[PDB]
């Protein structure tokens, strides 16, 4: 009954809300999605059944999606072009602001290599790859600020920023390795591991308000709560794997993971009470207050405004 | 403002202490400044008018004194009231308990200062309202009695009301509270 | 053209046609061409319909088991229902973007007349087999098929009462006999209830004709209302008499007058069939339909009409013949979705193909870029032949990103199907290696358990060892585990890891021991050998002995059978190694004969 | 008291799959004979390892051939406390 | 919905063959002016051309690509009795030049992969040489392993898609030769274990007529086998195995299927990834699809004119 579900005829692979003043009692209203497994992918932005705004065709595959500002939108492409997209509001247009094509391409070879996954800290974007490479840009310059090459021989899958200067990176060998952007050398400070285990860890996610708390996802659906100080909690949850790990913005008592059996399930601190929201496979979500949305492979947006109802 | 509001607000709520008392002593640190920010402030009718001034070349709509700004995230239901009454729900319990608490007199001065803030909210309310009015803004406004009566998301009812009353049991303990609830 | 002959490539779903040579050795052109043969599928509503399906199938398979009897009849019911909305918002979608371009407004009027003949014959089939009605409860529901499809008699009354005084227009009437041939007496009393105050007489006589309409007989035991409606029509058969032209006309109808009948038959052939009916034969024998339909068709289409295949079909139906339904359709939809659903429902229902036009249907969602899953859903139910074609599609994918190659190797292990699965990860493996990218190759490598490919990597990177001097990604070597036991090689690096490791944080002992643990098992290639030798020498030349006189014999025993193989700078050191080497070891010996 | 010893450590095997093994051996040979036959349990674990094809790395023989071993000391082990478990109730 | 695509061909003479690869992405095109292209598709159906180099001074015939489990493995057979093996370096580049052959290597088969990498190569001395590389990373060394005399021009070879372990690898081999009487064209050879060698099993004595290509159908969990044979007309067979040793299971055979309809020589047989509709050419300029119904009953499904367009 929450759940309106209009079905559109792409794929959707991310799901982002348009960051809300907080000095404001504004309630969010629109959302941005982007489409994957199709010839002509796309970027599209919606507003709360959901009616579209405005959608650009992108280039490649869209991988990952961050808003960056109300006005911008920074995507990653599946050929490692990493895009800045500007809204302009009053005439409701998507244009092109700034691009660097080679971000990501694998080492000698020719042929490109996709670029995982995206983390912004304005005015500071670091996008990790499939090839090792962690390359840092910023919002005005045309070139690359730094490049740790041969950072991880393994294709890299999440990064999220740790305090400040400093990257979490997870693995396709199962290791969380924390990186620093001031020291000049290209080696990680630690690297975190389950011993005995390689299963691959496909999200990383970092609590809102205490820093040492980082929730991570695996191929075995299971999630494990680490402290970067000191796994403190492995908890089993679903019978495949974890795509996408979302701690609530407002009331991080709240998590939100979705897999690709289709279950969005909720956890609650507020004993841990888990519920399916959800009666293919749902690649994204992102919540804030009490709207969220959730994208699903059956071509298929879900969006509630009364989560907590 | 923005800084003290937000950042404290949230590290009231969920963020780890060493020490169980330290919880409280950040929120009434945090609400006494809120008080003394609303207390002076009287409305004006140029409060209700805003200039925008430009910054970087991006209109943003100027910084309106701190009480306005304390006043219209208070008639609505913003976090700020929710966690309000959410600080008298739950200063009501650990005060039924009758225990030897961790900072309970730093709770009772947190909660005056709460009760406080309503008390002096109802007067200044008619008067923003009626000024507000005439000021042809798009900003919005419930008074408080109707938002006093409004849905509690954790209990699912309008018992503000009722956790209010519970104040006057312990007449005889805080008395100050007591006054202030009758009000 | 011209005589060339014109080859052909298979692809994987798609046909490539090319013009080879004259077949003679060699009009003069050139050969710029280079053909693709292969849009139902392509439509995004139809995905979006094809979807919904998807989800209403799984939702019916699984409540087979639980539900039972009329419950299930009725669940059955409300599933058609289920697929004829769908098919109307679907519709109703396209029609919206026939309004925006109308310069592809035709393509998209027909298919919505396609979209609609499907669903009205799908209504009518439905209700006819599905909910199988008894006599009268049928034609109640023929009534309202009818009224829902064809809704001309709406569109003139809207007219009519939109004119300024709806009385004297020329659709008045019409709208009032339409209304009453639908079997709506409400709608055209609230009419004639218009007219009635123009004159006196007409008054008089709107006020007869409105009481007869509301006294008429009308099903909501069945005996009961076949005697009220008789006596009705004899009333009105009274009226007329004594009367004796549109109201004239209006009972000439109440009566069911087979003239008055055909003279306004201008709506379809079977608007006319129900019409008929209704006035004619109030109580409705299932069985004899298919005759009364098609002396209505001859009736109506009594010039030079051709029965349309649509009419065709209706016959069928109205014959009870599912079969024939089935042939004439498969000739004009090259769509499969109606005939499987229809199919699929008619199968529930016990009536009875299902398993191959399904397997058809799916093997199409195979050749499509995104509709894949939904073929691996459909290819599932199918019992005998559904897995070969599942295996074959399943490894025959693209497979690009880590993502989809992880999806598709999922789908895979939840049918057990492990001779797709060692494929796909040996693919994706060797792409990865050959792009340096060691770490990765490891990893797909120990899924498909492949003994083979673990010892080519472990390999190259005892090569690169041996030429920087360190080892590479020593994090990743040092946490294997049980997946070292895969293959020889693997279990030799991760134990030359173990050993630099210990004796680099003062283990030399346990190191030492592992060495010639190592050398004496032959796991080690040869060329190892040398090198674990020189490790082992200042190991003994260590003040503190590390290796018992025992184990230097071992490794005398190993020099001298390496010395042996290897005759079936360098040799200088290794000479004086050999010499230190003896010499230690004899004052080990010695210390212990004294020890 | 009961005694039951470790699981299954299974190098190229399935730990959850051996139980169905297990069962099979549950079978009673004729009453409350839980307990299949030595003969047939061992010939039966012999012939499954060579099924399973030591193609390009052989060395791991002997370590395969220990864990047969282990294993069979361990149905015998269940299958005697099972059987004191019995007697221990009938008394 | 059939759509035409005009690609520039880029060709300065007339195109021979054309192949695509095993994930429908990468094709080979031979010409006559001893030139092989290989076009690539981007993620817009637009093909680029990547790589063009000289192969031989012979007149090339047919190109096959390998499993990509093996890499980038390319094949090509000549007039001038060479088969050479191509691959990549990161340019094509040769690392064998198989040369056993006295006359025309006339068609050249990859094996199926359970097997190995097995290249297999037919030549008019009737005799099909069945190479095999020890190491996939070194592609220069080429070990022949069986040589199959089958006592008539060969003209083409296909392999038994069966991955059945029960089913013992299995090779067909055609005679183009116009021989007035001489019947049983068609060949059909099994590999005996026991005797590790190669071993006539079934000789379609109804082929009277020159054999210009045969396809073997994947096998689809069945117990019998379907083979096409192109002759003066399109002829489908179904090989039936017996019963069940020490020798060859001899086969029960029946032609279920004969179409004229061509009217003209049918030159190529090509079967779909699933192995339901089967293409044939001809000296018509046509080519005409053919599809079994649900009573086993083929028919044609579609023709095609010489300018392009389909025939309606």
């Amino acid at each position: 009954d929450k759940f309106a579900a209009k079905f559109v005829s792409h794929k959707i692979s991310r799901t982002r809300w348009r960051p809300v003043s907080a000095s404001s009692l504004q309630q969010p209203d629109v959302f941005a999605t982007g489409s994957w497994d199709n010839e002509e992918n796309k970027v599209c932005v919606w507003a709360t059944d959901p009616k579209q705004l405005c959608d650009i065709k992108h280039p490649g595959d869209v991988m990952d999606m961050q808003f960056l500002d109300k006005e911008r939108i920074v995507t990653g492409s599946s050929t490692g072009t990493v895009t800045i997209f500007r809204h302009h509001e009053n005439n409701q247009t998507l244009s092109v602001n700034q691009r660097w094509e080679q971000a990501h391409y694998h080492v000698g070879s020719n042929m490109r290599a996709p670029c995982t996954a995206i983390v912004c800290s304005s005015p500071e974007i670091v996008s990790v790859g499939e090839d090792g490479r962690i390359n840092c840009f910023r919002a005005e310059s045309r070139d690359v600020l730094r490049t740790i090459d041969d950072a991880d021989s393994s294709t890299m899958h999440g990064v999220t920023f740790l305090r400040t200067t400093e990257i979490l990176t997870v693995n396709s060998v199962g290791q969380l390795k924390l990186w620093d952007l001031r020291k000049q050398g290209n080696d990680p400070t630690q690297i975190f591991s389950v011993t005995g285990e390689r299963v691959p860890l496909h999200c990383v996610d970092r609590h809102p308000n205490q820093q040492h708390v980082v929730a991570t996802g695996g191929q075995d659906g299971m999630l494990c709560i680490w402290d970067v100080r000191h796994p403190m909690s492995l908890l089993n949850a679903h019978e495949a794997e974890m795509w996408e790990v979302h701690f609530h913005p407002s009331n991080p008592d709240h998590l939100f993971t979705c897999s690709e059996d289709g279950s969005l399930w909720h956890w609650d601190a507020s004993q841990l009470e888990i519920t399916n929201l959800l009666p293919l496979s749902v690649n994204s979500l992102d919540v804030l207050g009490q709207n969220l949305v959730c994208g699903t492979d059956a071509e298929a947006i879900y969006v509630t405004r009364r989560l907590f109802s | 403002l923005q800084f003290l509001r937000d950042t404290v607000f949230l590290r009231y709520r969920t963020r780890a202490y060493r020490r169980a008392a330290e919880k409280w002593e950040v929120a009434e640190a945090v609400l006494d400044v809120f008080y003394k920010l609303l207390k002076d402030y009287e409305p004006q009718p140029e409060d209700f008018v805003d200039q925008y001034v430009e910054l970087q070349g991006e209109e943003r709509v100027a910084f309106k004194p701190p009480g306005f700004s304390l006043m219209h995230h208070l008639l609505n239901e913003s976090p700020m009231l929710e966690l309000c009454l959410s600080l008298m729900e739950e200063g009501v319990t650990q005060l039924d308990t009758y225990a030897p608490f961790p900072g309970k007199k730093h709770l009772e001065k947190a909660v005056a200062y709460c009760f406080m803030l309503l008390n002096l909210t109802l007067q200044k309310e008619n008067r923003f309202m009626d000024l507000l009015r005439e000021s042809h803004l798009s900003m919005i406004v419930t008074p408080l009695e109707q938002l006093l009566q409004g849905i509690n998301p954790r209990s699912k009812k309008a018992d503000n009301v009722v956790n209010i009353a519970r104040y006057l049991c312990h007449g005889n303990s805080n008395a100050e509270l007591a006054f202030e609830s009758a009000k | 053209q011209q005589n060339r002959h014109i080859g052909f490539s298979w692809g994987p779903g798609d046909l490539l046609l090319y013009e080879t040579l004259y077949q003679k050795q060699g009009t003069a052109a050139r050969c710029p061409f280079m053909y693709l043969v292969r849009e139902d599928i392509y439509s995004p509503v139809l995905r979006k319909l094809f979807n919904e399906s998807h989800s209403i199938f799984v939702g019916l398979q699984k409540s087979a088991e639980e539900a039972s009897g009329k419950s299930r009849k009725a669940q059955l019911v409300q599933v058609s229902r289920n697929y004829r909305s769908v098919l109307r918002a679907c519709m109703e979608e396209m029609h919206t973007l026939s309004e925006s371009t109308r310069e592809t407004a035709q393509k998209y009027i027909s298919q919505i007349s396609i979209l609609s003949a499907m669903e009205l014959s799908w209504n009518l089939c439905e209700i006819l087999f599905i909910e199988s009605a008894p006599a009268g409860p049928l034609l109640i529901l023929l009534l309202e098929w009818v009224r829902l499809h064809v809704c001309e008699v709406d569109n003139i009354v809207q007219d009519v009462l939109r004119s300024e005084k709806p009385t004297e227009h020329e659709k008045f009437w019409d709208g009032v006999t339409g209304y009453v041939l639908q079997g709506r007496m409400n709608e055209a009393r609230q009419l004639l209830a218009k007219e009635a105050s123009t004159s006196a007489s007409a008054r008089s006589m709107c006020r007869v004709l409105d009481d007869l309409l509301k006294k008429m007989p009308m099903l909501h035991t069945l005996t009961e209302f076949e005697l009220k409606w008789q006596h009705w029509r004899e009333e009105c058969e009274r009226h007329l008499q004594n009367g004796t032209v549109h109201m004239e006309a209006v009972c000439r109808v109440l009566l069911g007058d087979e003239e008055v009948l055909l003279e306004k038959r201008d709506t379809t052939w079977y608007h006319f069939l129900v019409s008929r009916l209704l006035f004619k034969h109030p109580t409705v024998k299932p069985t004899e339909l298919h005759f009364y339909a098609q002396s209505s068709l001859d009736m109506f289409l009594a010039g030079d009409s051709c029965p349309e295949p649509l009419d065709n079909i209706l016959l069928a139906a109205f014959e009870f013949d599912i079969h024939q339904v089935i042939k004439e359709f498969s000739i004009v939809s090259s769509n499969w979705w109606f005939v499987a659903h229809l199919t699929d429902l008619l199968d529930h229902c016990q009536l009875f193909m299902r398993e191959f036009l399904l397997l058809d249907y799916a093997s199409g969602l195979f050749s499509h870029h995104s509709l894949w899953q939904l073929g691996v859903d459909y290819f599932d139910y199918c019992p005998n032949l559904g897995r070969e074609y599942l295996k074959l599609h399943m490894e025959r994918i693209p497979l690009s990103t880590e993502k989809k190659a992880l999806k598709a190797l999922r789908i895979c292990e939840q049918r057990q199907m492990t001779e797709q699965v060692r494929s796909i990860c040996k693919t994706m493996a060797m792409q990865s290696l050959c792009n340096r990218r060691l770490g990765s190759a490891l990893s797909w490598s120990i899924r498909a358990k492949d003994a083979a490919f673990a010892t080519l990597i472990s390999d190259r990177f005892l090569k690169e060892y041996c030429e920087r001097g360190n080892f590479t990604d020593l994090d990743l070597i040092d946490n294997l585990g049980s997946a070292m036991l895969l293959s020889d090689r693997l279990t030799f690096l991760g134990k030359y890891r173990e050993f630099h490791r210990m004796y680099s944080q003062e283990q030399f002992s346990e190191a030492a021991s592992l060495l010639l643990s190592l050398m004496t098992a032959r796991i080690a290639p040869c060329s190892f050998w040398l090198t674990l030798l020189l490790d082992a020498l200042p190991l003994l030349e260590q003040k503190q002995v590390i290796f018992s006189a025992e184990q230097t014999y071992e490794l005398m025993r190993c020099l001298e059978d390496r010395m042996a193989a290897k005759l079936e700078q360098d040799s200088s050191i290794d000479n004086t190694k050999v010499e230190m080497l003896r010499l230690a070891l004899a004052r080990n010996l010695a210390r212990a004969i004294v020890t | 008291s009961n005694e039951i010893p470790e699981p299954l450590q299974l190098d190229f095997f399935d730990r959850s799959q051996i139980e169905q093994v297990i069962a099979n051996c549950e079978h009673k040979n004729r009453r409350g004979q839980t307990v299949c036959n030595v003969k047939l349990l061992h010939r039966v674990l012999v012939a499954e390892v060579n099924a399973l094809q030591g193609m390009a790395a052989i060395g791991q023989r002997p370590l395969l051939m220990e864990e047969i071993n282990t294993i069979l000391q361990y149905v015998v082990e269940r299958n005697k406390l099972l059987q004191c478990l019995h007697a221990k109730r009938h008394a | 919905m059939f759509v035409a695509r005009s690609i520039a061909a880029d060709h300065k003479d007339l195109i021979h063959d054309v192949s695509f690869d095993f994930h429908g992405r990468r094709m080979a095109t031979c010409s006559s002016d001893q030139s092989v292209k290989v076009w690539d598709k981007s993620e817009n159906v637009n093909w680029h051309c990547t790589a063009s180099w000289k192969t031989h001074s012979g007149s090339v015939w047919r190109v096959t690509w390998a499993h990509p489990e093996f890499g980038q493995v390319l094949a090509s057979c000549s007039f001038d009795r060479t088969a050479a093996v191509w691959e990549e370096i990161v340019h094509w580049v040769k690392r064998t030049t198989l040369v056993d052959s006295r006359t025309s290597v006339t068609d050249v088969k990859f094996a199926p992969k359970h097997m190995g990498l097995m290249l297999a190569t037919c030549s008019a001395d009737g005799v099909v040489r069945i190479y095999e590389a020890p190491d996939v990373m070194n592609l220069s060394q080429w070990s022949l392993q069986h040589e199959i005399s089958c006592k008539l021009s060969c003209s083409c070879i296909s392999w038994n898609p069966s991955s059945s372990r029960a089913h013992s690898p299995m090779i067909a081999v055609g005679s183009d030769d116009s021989s007035p009487n001489i019947m049983g064209k068609v060949q059909i050879y099994e590999y005996n274990e026991n005797t590790r060698k190669y071993a006539k099993a079934e000789t379609l004595m109804s082929v009277s007529d020159p054999v210009h290509d045969i396809a073997f159908a994947p096998n689809l969990g069945r117990s019998f086998h379907i083979l096409a044979v192109a002759t003066k007309d399109v002829r489908i067979f179904t090989m039936k195995p017996l019963r069940k040793s020490g020798g060859v299971t001899k086969f029960e055979n029946h032609t279920v299927a004969q179409f004229d309809n061509h009217n003209s020589q049918v030159w190529r047989v090509s079967w779909n990834i699933t192995g339901t509709v089967l293409a044939s050419s001809g000296d018509d300029g046509t080519v005409r699809l053919w599809k079994a119904n649900y009573m086993d009953n083929w028919k044609c499904i579609g023709v095609l004119k010489g300018d392009g367009n389909p025939v309606g």
